[PDB]
């Protein structure tokens, strides 16, 4: 206890925390998601694989 | 002005932008426009004062005047054309009217005086959203007629707005004066470019909406009107200066930041066009605006001016306020130079 | 023995209404703080009737 | 060039990361690694140029001058550190990244085997130097020097971005090795005239030619010490370095549009070695110096003979050496009595004996003492003149003999005589102060024995 | 084109000049600014009419609603002007400088 | 006066509190090994190494080739009669000259 | 969450918050009087919250901790020192009375914003409005300058326009021979050392320019020393002052999130405090500026904001 | 030193063009804000649109 009044950051925002972490989990994985069916798609298109 | 009336009247001047860039009928482009010049004006007049009221209705004269025109170039090509779809304009004479209103609108020069006016008069919010959304319209408008443009005439408008611009700007001392001096150069750039390619028009916009935008926001974190209100920055948040200096030397055009890729850009396609004194007179006159945005620079960060005794006070406490995406702001306008193959992708 | 800093004349040269004063420039103020400039004493004038007698 | 490139953007991590007392200590040690991981550029091949890849490419013309950017950026961090002791932590560190940002700039400078990459790259080099010229200038005309300096280099440049995007909408490419090898011959024309204009000017400027020269001793006399070392050393040399690259393409106009620049280049060098000769002021003598230093350097290239390439490049590495080490002495004796006046402090002989041996040393570097690499340079482009023209010895002859004169000038002013009986505080000479001067002396003496490593492609 | 027409765009083209030419009053300046919307209507409605372009009757209605919105806006930056200084007079809109 | 500005402080000097200094830090320890690693590195590493690694660097410009070649050139050349140098570098059976 | 207008279009209303009895009183007088006690005495009657005297140090009591900083670092001014030399030559007295108007505007900010977020009425012990009767004090004995007085009326003019008045002013009114026979009571030896024109300047301003000014505003109770010391009777007067003639009922609930969002934010508060006009009084030099605020970042929980200070004991800063 | 390097080259280049610049933006800023005098401006400008360019 340090200061006189509580800062407004004296605790973390545990919703904002868990908001954030959330979205770059959900968002790497759609980006790998989505990188992998890109790649099928364009070997399924041009006849490679 | 209540929240909720503050909020709609926004709402309101972007629904006249966005019909604007989305109709395909000039009476529904012109409804667009008297729609945001009438939403807008209650937006300048904000923080009541008789320079915000001198400053609205200056504006209001201004764009009516405009507009006018603009309907009177609308009703002249309907007469020899019979036709309302925005394409290229069937009579010269429609198109030079047409021309006139849209620069007036911009406020090219000789149509500048009122942007340094208007700009001075209007608080820092109000000339950020003035300066970015009426640029954003009137430019949709003539890259989608660029093909009927006079080119003479258009570059004509656009090296005075250039040579006016660069020349009221090392005059003025007033940050929001500069910034207007600085929006009239860019617009100069931005036009002159046009009848040649759009999408070098739309990514020269981009990157001044980026660092107008950045300029504007730091201007409101330092609070900060005047060279000498802003010379006070350093003493309490010296990070804001660097940043900005930084943000300056990118307006400039300095190598490698962000605001050498729309010049570079221009001067490659108008070489295209076997085209040479135009775009070497246009790099030459930017040498002013990087001047006064160095005398800008010396004052807030690369040098240390005299303070006061309350900056203690003003030490001991914090600010409140965030204005979100600033960093993205900051970061876009000084270091997107490698990404510039990305111009493709705005084709 | 120490770096030159800007001082109360360089802040005077770079405070005043516009930069490079002329006459007419000279005679220019610069703006109020809070942009908000003093009321003026604009008479009323309120009109002045003669109710009666007639 | 990437295991040359890389290890310098890890320098920047490893400055903001440092501890608050290790910062000049990292920088150094590891400027040092870098300059010897880079030394390996100097093995090159006697056909054609080493084409590492697609971006960046090294020659025979690239490697000495890369080799002496990494070299000059440990003596910099050096004086850097003896003259911002007070600074605080964040400054410092901020100083560094400054260096290590110019001197990144510069080796992708010399890299670059595409003009428009060249051109933003020795343009980009500018905001590091403007930066610390107008933030850690001592002196109130810091900030009208950035300006000239500034705005002479982009008054100059701008042409040359149109010539180039020109060039590159004409041709096809502005790649070094296309346009070398699909060089065809320029015409005479206006149109032609004056894209040649546009390139040669921005790099006289660069150079800077005599008439357009006053931003060099207005930036030199008002850096700081590293600001100095860094503009004399290695930034002059873009100009020369882009006027052998960019001369490839203007030939056979080169023949004809070259005589203002010759004449001015010969009468200019004349008059700043006779201003050398009258200048009240140490660093401004050491400026002008170097102006005419590189107003030769234009007369060789100018000129353009393989004789004259090999004594320009000489001449360039060995100028860049002798400067940096000049500024070097004259920054100690101004730390010593806070002044720049060459005449306030003397008896430096007899009060600082090998600080003394230094000078006499830089000076005798100077001027054109056999067999050192200055008189190998000078005395080439001598030969290549007076094979061009015959009245070419005559004025080098008094170039020279102006540059003895003023060169013995200094050390007999700054060294003997009886020292100044009331300026008391000249403490002895520092270890870091020997060192430094050590560092920019030995590798003069060592390139003197190995020649060959700085006589450019055309050797 | 016949000579209605031509006296049309005169008129539309002496308001203009009218409005680019103040005196004193702001007041006169707006009701120049209305008469440019008014030669506008009326050069439109007779392009249409005699073209019979049937569904475009309806654009000089509209014209009309925004002439008398910009009509007043016009007169509500007049009464703020009035309250500030007193008369309309635009002498007075100089605080401002270019 | 005009302003509450510090007076200019005094010159300070590293002999005054370590008559053994380098000049290199304020911090005897910290500056002791800054001009060890500066010594020792720059001296040594960079001087010793670097000038002999360029004394002993391969003969990559093909002068000691050049030479071998243009002595075995020489001799042939010589032994037939041939003149040492061609009078052309290139063939004018491959050069087609216009008319 | 913090009050903005996203809260306003929520529908937190100032005057539905008000209880009828939100009200700001300010106790004014001459150095040493009992306005203090009687600031206290109605503050705890009342139910009001009270905030002494604004004096030097009070921005360092509402942040960081409550302890003061050192007179480097908050206020470079000393009252002993402008009661021992008021006419010195380096700028004491304007500086001093510049930073105690600055620490009085603060003050009337956080006790607008306590009013206005919490709806209980406040006690200060001296307002903005009482403030200038000691620059005219000090200005017609000599003490500061006419360029230093015109600096502050800027700065009040520009900075108390955006302020309501308070609504009760009780003016404790005692003669001078009795306030120097209580300064000689107390021992003090600096303000022992106060003339007797300078106490008599106080007095003249408050009577002939304050309560003349601010009885327009709303009514003014004046009571002898006698009257103050009984403090029931007082807050039975203020309990019964039903008028009111100020901008109180004239404010809506719109001007009252105006005037809300200005007091909440402190820098918005401060900002014409630190205005580009560099009397050599105030005027501080590039280096002092710079040294003084290193060590201000210096200090223990000051280098970075209040949730993210380390040193002081912040914990989760990598989450945060 | 003095006649060329610190007079006339300073003066054909630098100086000159920086007295140049100075003198156009004066001219240029030094505008009244008259509202009628910039219209009456706009007024030739569409004129000379309207006629020069074809
Ligand atoms: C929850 C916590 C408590 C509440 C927090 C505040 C938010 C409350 C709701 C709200 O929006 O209030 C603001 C405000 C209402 O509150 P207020 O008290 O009137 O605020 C006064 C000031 O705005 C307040 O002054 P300010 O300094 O806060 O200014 C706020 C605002 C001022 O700016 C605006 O209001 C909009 C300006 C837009 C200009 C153009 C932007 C770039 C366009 C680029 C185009 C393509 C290239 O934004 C900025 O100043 C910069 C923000 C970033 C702008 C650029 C974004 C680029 C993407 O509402 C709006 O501004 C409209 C919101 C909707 C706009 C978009 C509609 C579609
Ligand atoms: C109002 C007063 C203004 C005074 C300005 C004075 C400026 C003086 C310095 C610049 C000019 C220097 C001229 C030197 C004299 C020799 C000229 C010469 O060789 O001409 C013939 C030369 C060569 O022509 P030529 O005569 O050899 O050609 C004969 C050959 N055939 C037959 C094939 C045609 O002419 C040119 O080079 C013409 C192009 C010149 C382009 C302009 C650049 C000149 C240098 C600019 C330097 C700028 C910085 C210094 C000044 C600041
Ligand atoms: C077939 C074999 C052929 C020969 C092969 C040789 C291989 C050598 C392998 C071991 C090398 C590492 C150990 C020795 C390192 C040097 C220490 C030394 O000499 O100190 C004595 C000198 C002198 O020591 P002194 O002066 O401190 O001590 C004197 C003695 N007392 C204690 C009494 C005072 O040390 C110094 O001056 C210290 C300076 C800083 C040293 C920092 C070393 C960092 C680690 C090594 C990095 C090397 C990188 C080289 C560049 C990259 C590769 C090219
Ligand atoms: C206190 C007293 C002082 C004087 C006495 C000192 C002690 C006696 C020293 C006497 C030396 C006199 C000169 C005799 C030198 C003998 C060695 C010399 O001859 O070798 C040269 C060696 O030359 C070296 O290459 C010189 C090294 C050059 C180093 C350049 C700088 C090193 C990096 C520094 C970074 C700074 C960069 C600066 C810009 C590039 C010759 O080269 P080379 O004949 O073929 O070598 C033969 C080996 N081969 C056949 C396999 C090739
Ligand atoms: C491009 C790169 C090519 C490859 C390069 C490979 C080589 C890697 C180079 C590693 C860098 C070498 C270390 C750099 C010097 C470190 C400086 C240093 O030692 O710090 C001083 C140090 C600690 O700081 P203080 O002075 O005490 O300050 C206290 C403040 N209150 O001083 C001391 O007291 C230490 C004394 C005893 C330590 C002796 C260290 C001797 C050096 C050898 C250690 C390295 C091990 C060898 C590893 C070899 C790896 C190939
Ligand atoms: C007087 C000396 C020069 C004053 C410089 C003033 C700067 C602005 C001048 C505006 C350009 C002046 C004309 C330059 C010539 C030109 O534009 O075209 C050159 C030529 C013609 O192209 P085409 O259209 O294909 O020709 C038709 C073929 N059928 O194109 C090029 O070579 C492109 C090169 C761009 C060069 C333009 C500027 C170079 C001249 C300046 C000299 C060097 C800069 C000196 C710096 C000082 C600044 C004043
Ligand atoms: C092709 C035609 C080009 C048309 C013009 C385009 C710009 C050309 C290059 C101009 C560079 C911009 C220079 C800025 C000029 C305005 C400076 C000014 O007005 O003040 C002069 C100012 C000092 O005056 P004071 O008012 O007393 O000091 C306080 C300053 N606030 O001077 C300066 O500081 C600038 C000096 C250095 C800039 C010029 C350097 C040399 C120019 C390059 C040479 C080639 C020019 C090409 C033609
Ligand atoms: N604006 C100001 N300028 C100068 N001095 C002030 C100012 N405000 C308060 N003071 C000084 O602060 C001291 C506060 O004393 P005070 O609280 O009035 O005593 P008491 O509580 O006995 O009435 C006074 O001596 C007064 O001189």
């Amino acid at each position: 206890k340090f200061y006189i009044r509580e800062p407004p950051h004296g605790s973390p925002d545990w919703l904002k925390v868990g908001l954030t972490l959330g979205t770059s989990v959900f968002l790497w994985i759609y980006l790998i998601k989505q990188h992998k069916e890109d790649v099928l798609e364009y070997k399924r298109r041009n006849g490679l694989e | 002005m209540n929240p909720i009336i503050y909020t709609t009247l926004i709402m309101t001047v972007m629904s006249g932008t966005m019909l604007v860039m989305i109709s395909s009928h000039w009476l529904l482009i012109w409804i667009g426009f008297e729609m945001n010049l009438l939403a807008m004006i209650p937006v300048l007049m904000k923080n009541f004062n008789p320079r915000a009221t001198e400053a609205a209705t200056k504006y209001f004269l201004t764009q009516a005047t405009a507009s006018m025109m603009l309907m009177m170039a609308i009703i002249i090509n309907l007469l020899y054309s019979g036709q309302w779809t925005i394409t290229k304009m069937f009579n010269p004479v429609a198109m030079t009217m047409m021309t006139m209103a849209l620069a007036m609108k911009l406020g090219l020069s000789p149509f500048h005086f009122w942007v340094p006016e208007v700009t001075q008069g209007i608080s820092l919010q109000a000339g950020l959203l003035l300066l970015t959304w009426q640029k954003l319209a009137p430019l949709s408008v003539l890259c989608q007629i660029s093909q009927s443009i006079n080119p003479n005439l258009m570059l004509t408008m656009a090296m005075l707005s250039i040579l006016i611009g660069g020349w009221g700007g090392l005059n003025q001392t007033q940050l929001r004066k500069i910034m207007a001096y600085s929006s009239i150069a860019h617009m100069g750039w931005m036009t002159a470019v046009l009848p040649y390619n759009t999408t070098m028009t739309i990514l020269n916009l981009l990157i001044y909406i980026t660092m107008t935008l950045a300029m504007f926001m730091l201007l409101i974190h330092s609070s900060a009107t005047t060279t000498l209100s802003l010379s006070h920055t350093w003493n309490k948040m010296p990070v804001i200066t660097s940043l900005m200096m930084v943000t300056l030397l990118s307006m400039g055009g300095l190598p490698p930041l962000s605001g050498f890729m729309p010049k570079w850009m221009i001067i490659q396609e108008m070489t295209k066009n076997e085209s040479i004194i135009m775009p070497t007179l246009m790099a030459m006159t930017a040498l002013l605006n990087l001047y006064f945005y160095m005398r800008l620079a010396y004052s807030s960060s690369l040098t240390m001016f005299p303070s006061t005794n309350n900056m203690k006070m003003k030490w001991q406490f914090e600010h409140t306020k965030q204005m979100k995406l600033l960093p993205t702001m900051i970061v876009l306008s000084t270091l997107v130079l490698p990404m510039t193959p990305a111009l493709s992708s705005l084709n | 023995a120490r770096q030159w800093q800007p001082d109360v004349e360089w802040a005077e040269q770079f405070g005043g209404a516009v930069m490079y004063p002329t006459k007419e420039t000279a005679h220019w103020k610069p703006p109020p703080w809070n942009d908000v400039d003093p009321p003026k004493d604009t008479l009323v004038s309120n009109l002045t009737l003669n109710f009666g007698p007639q | 060039m990437l295991k040359i490139i890389i290890p310098t953007t890890m320098l920047l991590p490893m400055t903001w990361m440092s501890k608050h007392n290790m910062i000049w200590i990292n920088a150094t040690v590891h400027s040092l690694l870098i300059s010897l991981i880079s030394l390996s550029l100097l093995n090159q091949l006697g056909e054609n140029s080493l084409n590492f890849s697609l971006t960046f490419f090294s020659d025979s013309l690239s490697a000495p001058l890369l080799v002496l950017t990494t070299w000059l950026l440990p003596l910099m961090l050096m004086a850097s550190q003896s003259h911002l002791s007070k600074e605080t932590t964040t400054r410092k560190k901020l100083y560094i990244t400054m260096l290590i940002l110019l001197q990144l700039f510069l080796i992708m400078t010399f890299t670059a085997t595409e003009l428009i990459l060249f051109y933003i790259l020795f343009e980009a080099t500018l905001v590091p130097t403007l930066i610390i010229i107008t933030r850690w200038g001592n002196q109130t005309e810091r900030l009208n020097a950035g300006l000239y300096f500034l705005f002479y280099t982009l008054a100059g440049s701008l042409p040359l971005l149109v010539a180039l995007v020109y060039i590159q909408n004409t041709t096809g490419s502005l790649n070094f090795l296309i346009i070398h090898y699909w060089s065809h011959p320029l015409s005479n024309s206006w149109s032609n005239i004056f894209m040649w204009l546009a390139c040669i000017m921005a790099f006289m400027v660069k150079m800077p030619l005599y008439g357009l020269h006053l931003w060099l001793p207005k930036a030199h006399v008002e850096a700081p010490i590293a600001g100095s070392m860094v503009l004399a050393a290695v930034l002059l040399k873009l100009g020369g370095y882009g006027m052998m690259r960019i001369t490839t393409i203007l030939n056979p106009l080169t023949n004809y549009m070259a005589y203002p620049f010759l004449m001015l280049s010969m009468w200019g060098m004349i008059m700043t070695s006779s201003i050398c000769l009258r200048q009240t002021d140490l660093k401004s003598l050491i400026a002008y110096s170097s102006v005419s230093h590189m107003a030769l350097v234009i007369v060789a290239i100018m000129i353009q003979t393989p004789w004259s390439f090999m004594g320009a490049t000489a001449l360039m590495i060995a100028h860049g050496l002798t400067s940096s080490m000049l500024f070097c002495l004259a920054n100690t004796n101004y730390e010593r009595v806070h002044s720049r006046t060459m005449i306030l402090a003397r008896g430096l002989q007899t009060l600082l004996p090998l600080m003394a041996t230094w000078w006499l040393v830089a000076s005798l570097t100077n001027l054109a003492l056999p067999p050192s690499i200055n008189l190998i340079g000078e005395l080439f482009i001598i030969t290549a003149s007076f094979s061009w023209s015959n009245i070419t010895i005559i004025l080098m002859g008094m170039n020279m003999m102006i540059t003895a004169l003023y060169s013995l000038y200094m050390l007999i002013t700054t060294q003997r005589g009886k020292y100044t009986h009331h300026i008391n505080n000249i403490k002895p000479s520092f270890t870091r102060e020997n060192a430094l001067m050590a560092l920019h002396i030995l590798p003069l003496l060592l390139l003197t024995l190995n020649p060959k490593m700085i006589l450019g492609p055309l050797y | 084109m016949p000579l209605v027409y031509m006296n049309i765009i005169m008129a539309f083209a002496i308001a203009l000049a009218g409005l680019l030419m103040y005196r004193s009053h702001l007041m006169s300046s707006l009701l120049c600014l209305e008469g440019m919307m008014l030669s506008l209507f009326i050069m439109s409605t007779l392009i249409i009419l005699n073209t019979h372009f049937t569904l475009a009757n309806m654009m000089p209605i509209i014209l009309l609603v925004f002439a008398a919105c910009e009509a007043a806006l016009g007169l509500s930056l007049l009464v703020m002007v009035s309250n500030t200084y007193g008369t309309d007079y635009v002498q007075n809109l100089n605080l401002l400088q270019c | 006066i005009r302003l509450q500005e510090d007076p200019d402080p005094e010159d300070e000097n590293l002999y005054e509190k370590n008559p053994d200094s380098h000049g290199y830090d304020k911090d005897p320890i910290v500056d002791l090994w800054n001009m060890r690693v500066v010594f020792f590195f720059g001296f040594s590493i960079v001087l010793v190494l670097g000038s002999t690694f360029v004394a002993y660097l391969p003969d990559y410009r093909m002068q000691e080739w050049a030479r071998r070649e243009a002595e075995r050139l020489v001799k042939y050349r010589e032994a037939n009669g041939l003149p040492l140098m061609e009078s052309n570098c290139f063939d004018p059976n491959k050069i087609q000259l216009p008319e | 969450l913090q009050y903005g207008p996203l809260a306003f279009v929520l529908g937190e209303r100032t005057t539905r918050k008000l209880t009828e009895t939100s009200k700001v009183i300010t106790v004014d007088g001459n150095i040493c009087s009992g306005k203090g006690r009687l600031a206290r005495e109605i503050a705890e009657k009342l139910g009001l919250r009270h905030f002494p005297e604004a004096g030097i140090h009070y921005a360092d009591s509402t942040t960081g901790d409550g302890k003061p900083l050192d007179v480097q670092l908050s206020g470079n001014c000393s009252l002993e020192k402008f009661y021992d030399d008021p006419k010195s030559n380096d700028g004491n007295s304007y500086r001093l009375q510049s930073w105690l108007y600055a620490s009085r505007l603060l003050q009337y900010a956080d006790a607008l914003e306590h009013l206005l977020s919490t709806g209980q009425g406040v006690v200060l012990e001296r307002s903005i409005y009482s403030d200038f009767v000691f620059l005219e004090a000090m200005y017609r004995q000599g003490f500061i300058r006419k360029q230093c007085v015109e600096h502050y009326n800027e700065v009040k003019k520009v900075t108390a326009c955006e302020y309501l008045p308070p609504h009760v002013v009780v003016y404790v009114d005692v003669p001078v021979p009795e306030i120097q026979s209580r300064i000689q009571k107390k021992g003090n030896p600096h303000e022992m050392k106060i003339t007797a024109a300078y106490l008599q300047d106080i007095e003249n301003a408050y009577k002939k320019t304050f309560l003349p000014e601010m009885s327009e505003k709303c009514e003014v109770l004046q009571y002898s020393a006698r009257e103050a010391e009984d403090a029931e009777k007082v807050v039975e007067d203020i309990e019964y002052l039903k008028c009111d003639k100020g901008p109180w009922p004239d404010q809506d609930d719109r001007t009252f999130h105006r005037l809300r969002m200005l007091v909440q934010n402190k820098l918005e508060v401060l900002n014409y405090t630190t205005i580009p006009v560099y009397l050599p009084e105030i005027t501080i030099g590039a280096h002092q500026s710079d040294r003084v605020f290193q060590k201000f970042t210096e200090l223990p929980g000051r280098k970075y904001s209040p949730g993210y200070n380390e040193d002081v004991g912040d914990k989760w800063i990598w989450l945060k | 030193s003095s006649l060329l390097d610190l007079i006339w080259l300073e003066t054909i280049l630098p100086k000159t063009t920086s007295f140049i610049q100075m003198k156009m933006s004066i001219m240029v800023s030094n505008q009244k804000g008259l509202i009628k005098l910039y219209f009456l401006s706009f007024l030739i400008t569409i004129m000379i649109s309207m006629t020069l360019f074809n």
